[PDB]
């Protein structure tokens, strides 16, 4: 988590976008071409809000379940075959 | 399965028929592997006749002790792949041991794979022959229904 | 029968980190795909045959005090993990 | 009748004694912590709550020879 989060917020692509969002094309503050930076909003949108949510949604996200349904005599068969004898 | 799948001549776009056919083929595979469990201990049933020309499993040093049973082997060698211990699959020449046989559980995770291989060959032929081609019917044996035996 | 719950890398942290690895570092092709390049459709003993000669040549140079021991051996497939 | 449990017994000074059993005297092993129906039921009567019934009910509690001293059930995949 700690390495993933530090990457997901401060990766080279995200950093490049941020520094291009603060680059100016004029010194006059009222005529500045700098625009709002997408760093934190993008980081929160993908990694952080989702991790705050998983904080039982965690099970739903990380379950990948495989439950095979066996009805009939095969259920009785699977029971004795794979459980300590009665 | 083929009798049921060519009974789907009900008027439909070819694309729909491919899916309602593949579903039935997967269901037939399911009903076959389910019935395979109820005969997991019949080693003679899970036996393959190897010819003296085909590559064969190596003879265990105790199959040379069948007495008046080694004489019956003239053409075919009936072999069943059992799984002693773990990981290792070893072949047992079925007709060179006295009966009733006592064996480790039969490695149905090997015979059923080959039976399923030829079933998918037939099913890929029919799927790509009646309706549009491009579909290799594969049954996820290793994931869906592998647990039953291994 | 719940017989599988994904694995060790189904955690959101694990699934996100793995996806970022491909984007930033590259795709590490699986064992089967790599073996397929050397005409192996898992058959593995087929390549293990020719590999035995190179391995024996290595041992009878770097580890010679047991040299004449693997001149005639047969590769017996024992363990099969998807990367081992 | 199979399948069967397989246990591991640590002895003194050492020695992992494996033991596969088809049946065993578990009534004797759990006899010390077996509370009679009269006892358990009585405690509840004179004592309400499910955070104090349990409090009282808890407060009221050779390889062959080592079998009933140390067992470790072994996972069978």
């Amino acid at each position: 988590y700690i390495y993933l989060a530090h990457f997901e917020c401060f990766s080279p692509p995200r950093l490049a976008t941020h520094l291009r969002a603060v680059t100016t094309h004029d010194p006059n503050p009222a005529a500045s071409t700098e625009q709002p930076s997408p760093l934190g909003r993008e980081a929160v949108e993908q990694f952080f809000c989702h991790v705050r949510a998983q904080l039982g949604e965690y099970v739903k996200h990380n379950v990948t379940p495989r439950e095979t349904v066996l009805d009939g005599d095969t259920a009785k068969a699977y029971l004795r075959a794979r459980t300590y004898a009665p | 399965t083929l009798r049921r799948v060519l009974g789907l001549t009900t008027a439909c776009v070819p694309e729909e028929d491919a899916l309602t056919a593949r579903g039935l083929m997967e269901d037939a595979c399911d009903r076959l592997i389910l019935d395979a469990f109820n005969k997991r201990l019949d080693a003679e049933y899970w036996s393959v006749r190897v010819s003296p020309f085909e590559a064969s499993d190596p003879l265990p040093p105790t199959a040379f002790r069948g007495g008046a049973l080694l004489d019956a082997e003239h053409y075919w060698r009936r072999v069943v792949r059992v799984c002693p211990g773990g990981g290792e699959s070893v072949g047992v020449p079925v007709d060179l041991y006295p009966r009733p046989l006592v064996l480790p559980p039969v490695d149905c995770a090997h015979h059923l794979r080959e039976i399923l291989r030829e079933i998918e060959l037939v099913f890929t032929g029919v799927l790509a022959g009646v309706w549009g081609e491009g579909g290799k019917f594969v049954y996820p044996f290793d994931d869906k229904m592998s647990f039953l035996f291994a | 029968v719940l017989h599988s719950l994904g694995g060790d890398y189904v955690s959101f942290f694990e699934r996100k980190a793995s996806r970022n690895a491909l984007e930033h570092f590259g795709r590490r092709e699986t064992l089967t795909e790599v073996l397929g390049r050397y005409n192996v459709q898992p058959t593995v003993e087929g390549f293990a045959s020719e590999l035995l000669g190179r391995i024996v040549a290595c041992i009878e140079t770097h580890f010679p005090e047991h040299a004449g021991e693997y001149q005639a051996v047969s590769v017996r497939r024992a363990v099969s993990k998807d990367d081992w | 009748q199979t399948p069967l449990p397989v246990y591991r017994i640590s002895m003194v000074p050492t020695g992992q004694a494996f033991a596969a059993l088809a049946w065993d005297d578990w009534a004797r092993i759990t006899r010390d912590a077996r509370l009679a129906e009269a006892v358990v039921s009585a405690e509840a009567a004179a004592h309400p709550d499910h955070g104090a019934l349990g409090r009282r009910l808890t407060d009221r509690i050779d390889a062959g020879g080592q079998m009933y001293v140390n067992r470790n059930e072994i996972f069978n995949g």
